[PDB]
């Protein structure tokens, strides 16, 4: 007789889904000044 | 006239073992369609203890979700 078994195996899938990336951590307001007009905030105000 | 006897019993048993694979194909087609009712806008459940059961099907388990819970997936992986 025909073993009625096979070592076949049933599959299952990862829900994988990927949507959209996030941006990074943008530079602090104090940070973006800083390198991109040389001289800090305090600086700039004593002007 | 011993050959033909057996055969009629081993139709028999061919036809109760599509029986219970023609089921659990009904299962998950009538999973399908709850799930596309509730989709396109409807109010009924989609919990496996909810569907409908007309002796075709039997009473559903859990594991009749799982199995298309794994099967939509895996077809939508495959568009």
């Amino acid at each position: 007789h025909k073993q009625k078994v096979t070592q076949e195996l049933p599959e299952s899938t990862s829900f994988d889904v990927k949507g959209i990336e996030q941006e990074a951590t943008a530079k602090p307001f104090a940070k973006d000044f800083w390198e991109t007009h040389g001289e800090t905030l305090d600086e700039y105000n004593s002007r | 006239e011993q050959v033909q006897n057996q055969m009629n019993a081993w139709t028999k048993a061919q036809a109760k073992a599509l029986d219970d694979s023609m089921k659990s194909m009904n299962k998950l087609d009538v999973i399908d369609k709850q799930f596309q009712k509730r989709i396109n806008g409807e109010w009924v459940s989609t919990d496996f203890k909810d569907m409908p059961v007309n002796e075709n099907t039997g009473e559903f388990k859990h594991s009749d979700m799982v199995n298309y819970a794994n099967k939509k997936l895996a077809e939508i992986d495959s568009m």
